[PDB]
């Protein structure tokens, strides 16, 4: 009700994509104000859209993200060439966004000559996120450091980099000091460590350094002298000879970054120099011990230090009895995830069960996202997990033998993850595992009515249990399904209800080819993609089950750049 | 300082000088929002501008058109363009 003037000094308080959403339809006035001042976009499926149609719409973006790939492609079953190329989207925006300062990327393919033209194009260039991407080499790296001069994050988390050479980091001039996060822990070619040291020293603003392997536990200290207002330290290597003069250099040095807050890295961590960590330990609050191969005791003394963690990342080695001490000391823990140490070995090399788990949630009041690979459960132990979380929004139990049934009464698991979905209302987020049978689904319909995101592996019956997660599952926008007896009936019953999901994934179910033809011609909004290396699916009878198949709204149609191994159904 | 009713204020030069405008008739003088803006009195502008965000935030398009008074003036098919877009592309 303002000059234009007002309204958009009124938007600029409104940083949310939702609400941002939300004022552009209030009427055709806002629509216009809006575009013009929106600062951020979010894509999460690169696919949904067409960059021209961003970049028309919202001409003064300076950041953007942008995801690719499906989550199972984690767990490899995407095929290489699949897609997910940002090149596109970089020349786009290289002519259009001049004064971009954020590009953050999670599953794409990026390319040396991506880097490149980042590089050259974008002269605010302040912040680059390759989160578990690939395609690119150091050479690229070299690019970013020798040009970005207003760089301030370069964040490689579990990126697939070309390892060429550590070199690129020396290409940083000495007339660059702005950088604030590095996170390089997922390259395996050594840096050229006095570069490093240099970099570390002439960057005054840098809170975040997260190293790689290669950098030694003896060279840690000099690093951390150089940067004592350090929020988050990734270690490299954690291992040396022990000597009282290393551990003494270490514990000094650690202790005078007072402002220290997460601490990961720990690679082939010795067990006598946990302890210079001590210090930093009672205002820690995150842990990634996930490298750390120590055993229970050792990371006991260590969690015992920390009361305000907030956040734990451990392997299995913690142990029931590590996680019962977890529950006393840690009450102000929020998400805890235990991986697997040896999960190609089927009987348990650890004393970690379902207990743990039952501990934490008993002791930790405020704990609200689990990530769990164990070898057994009951339906007993869920139940008791449900009944004291009500809070949990991600709960993710991972039973590393398909369709293990409850331990004590080989019973399936559908009442404990129904007691799950029944007890905790917010619950946004859950994979399953363990014997299950439609009943599971049939549960999760009725009550997960804020579930968001569901992975599935090995579990129902028929049909019927996908029916009832389509049509009760009112939030859902991601639904990925790997090895169940799901087909034809439950995806083209419940056409419509993917028109209101990012993404439905599954492969090595009984999806049919004339299911996946017919849904294309049925729903031209959506993208039904057969994944299938075999050759032509035409060349096998229609009724013949796809390898893959990957289906998503998109307003921008059909994709340009599909591979051999690719077919959209659309007419 | 004169306001457009015909009267007059009596300020310092501290308090007139916060105003970037008058730094006297004020012929000008939701309502404070114009007043700020005409002013340029930066962080009236400022704590006005938050409070009127924070009546839109977490609000549906109805809501914050039924709350400003403001009528839709989008035909039904570009309303669903527009939210089909918003919710396929950019949430
Ligand atoms: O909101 P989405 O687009 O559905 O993204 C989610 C969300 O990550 P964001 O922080 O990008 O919102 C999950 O995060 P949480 O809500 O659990 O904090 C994250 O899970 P992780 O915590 O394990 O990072 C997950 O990533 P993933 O599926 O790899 O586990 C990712 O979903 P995407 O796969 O679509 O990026
Ligand atoms: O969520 C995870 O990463 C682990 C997990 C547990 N059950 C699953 C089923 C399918 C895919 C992943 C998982």
């Amino acid at each position: 009700s303002f000059p234009e003037e007002v309204l958009e000094h009124v938007f600029s308080f409104i940083q949310l994509d939702k609400d941002r959403n939300s004022v552009s339809l209030v009427c055709k006035s806002w629509y216009e104000i809006e575009r013009w001042c929106r600062r951020k976009v979010f894509i999460g499926n690169c696919y949904a859209v067409s960059p021209a149609t961003v970049i028309r719409r919202f001409p003064k973006v300076r950041s953007v993200e942008l995801k690719g790939k499906p989550h199972f492609a984690d767990f490899n079953l995407v095929p290489d060439g699949w897609g997910g190329y940002v090149y596109p989207w970089i020349e786009a925006m290289s002519s259009s966004y001049t004064w971009l300062e954020e590009i953050r990327l999670k599953r794409m393919v990026v390319t040396d000559d991506c880097l490149e033209l980042i590089a050259k194009s974008f002269k605010n260039f302040k912040v680059l996120v390759l989160s578990s991407c690939e395609g690119f080499s150091t050479d690229g790296l070299a690019a970013i450091a020798a040009t970005c001069r207003n760089l301030k994050e370069l964040d490689l988390r579990e990126s697939d980099v070309d390892d060429v050479s550590g070199h690129w980091l020396s290409h940083f001039p000495d007339t660059y000091t702005s950088l604030v996060s590095l996170n390089i822990s997922c390259l395996a070619s050594e840096v050229s460590f006095s570069a490093l040291e240099r970099l570390v020293t002439r960057c005054p603003n840098l809170k975040s350094l997260k190293l790689n392997r290669a950098v030694p536990l003896e060279k840690l200290a000099t690093l951390l002298q150089r940067a004592p207002q350090l929020e988050e330290l990734g270690t490299g290597g954690y291992t040396a000879e022990v000597r009282p003069d290393v551990y003494s250099g270490l514990s000094v040095a650690l202790s005078g970054c007072k402002e220290l807050r997460c601490l990961s890295g720990f690679w082939d961590a010795v067990p006598a120099y946990l302890p210079a960590v001590y210090s930093v330990c009672s205002r820690l609050t995150t842990l990634n011990l996930s490298y750390a191969t120590v055993q229970s005791y050792d990371l006991v003394k260590l969690l015992c230090q920390c009361p305000k963690l907030q956040r734990l990342w451990v392997l299995d080695y913690i142990e029931d009895a590590g996680l019962e001490v977890l529950a006393s000391t840690c009450k102000d823990l929020r998400e805890l995830r235990v991986f697997p140490s040896e999960p190609f070995v089927m009987e348990p090399n650890v004393a970690l069960t379902e207990q743990g788990l039952v501990s934490v949630s008993m002791g930790c009041p405020k704990l609200e996202s689990v990530l769990y690979f164990c070898r057994q459960m009951t339906n007993a132990a869920l139940i008791t997990i449900a009944r004291n979380r009500p809070n949990m929004t991600r709960f993710r139990l991972c039973i590393i033998e398909p369709k293990a049934p409850d331990y004590l009464t080989l019973e399936p698991l559908d009442i404990g993850f129904g007691a799950i979905v029944e007890h905790c209302k917010d619950l946004r987020r859950l994979s399953l595992s363990g014997l299950l049978t439609d009943k599971v689904f049939e549960y999760i319909g009725t009550y997960a009515k804020k579930m968001e995101m569901l992975s599935v592996a090995f579990a129902g019956d028929s049909d019927l249990g996908m029916h009832h997660v389509l049509s009760g599952c009112d939030s859902l926008r991601k639904l990925e399904i790997r090895d169940c007896p799901f087909g034809d009936k439950a995806l083209l019953a419940n056409a419509s209800k993917l028109e209101t999901m990012r993404s439905l994934w599954m492969s090595s179910c009984s999806v049919s080819f004339g299911a996946c033809k017919l849904l294309g011609q049925k729903m031209p909004k959506l993208n039904v993609e057969v994944i299938d290396e075999r050759g032509a699916p035409d060349s096998r009878p229609e009724s013949c089950p796809v390898e893959r198949v990957f289906i998503y709204r998109t307003v921008a149609g059909p994709r340009f750049d599909m591979p051999g191994f690719v077919w959209n159904m659309d007419q | 300082l004169k306001s457009s009713d015909g009267e007059s204020f009596e300020v310092e030069e501290a308090v007139a000088l916060e105003s970037q405008t008058i730094a006297v008739p004020l012929p000008n003088v939701f309502e404070l929002i114009l007043a700020a803006n005409y002013l340029n009195i930066k962080n009236l502008l400022d704590l006005t501008c938050q409070t009127v965000a924070d009546m839109i935030k977490g609000k549906t398009p109805e809501e914050i058109r039924t709350t400003f008074n403001i009528k839709n003036d989008f035909t039904p098919e570009e309303e669903e363009e527009v939210r089909r877009e918003n919710q396929w592309a950019f949430e």
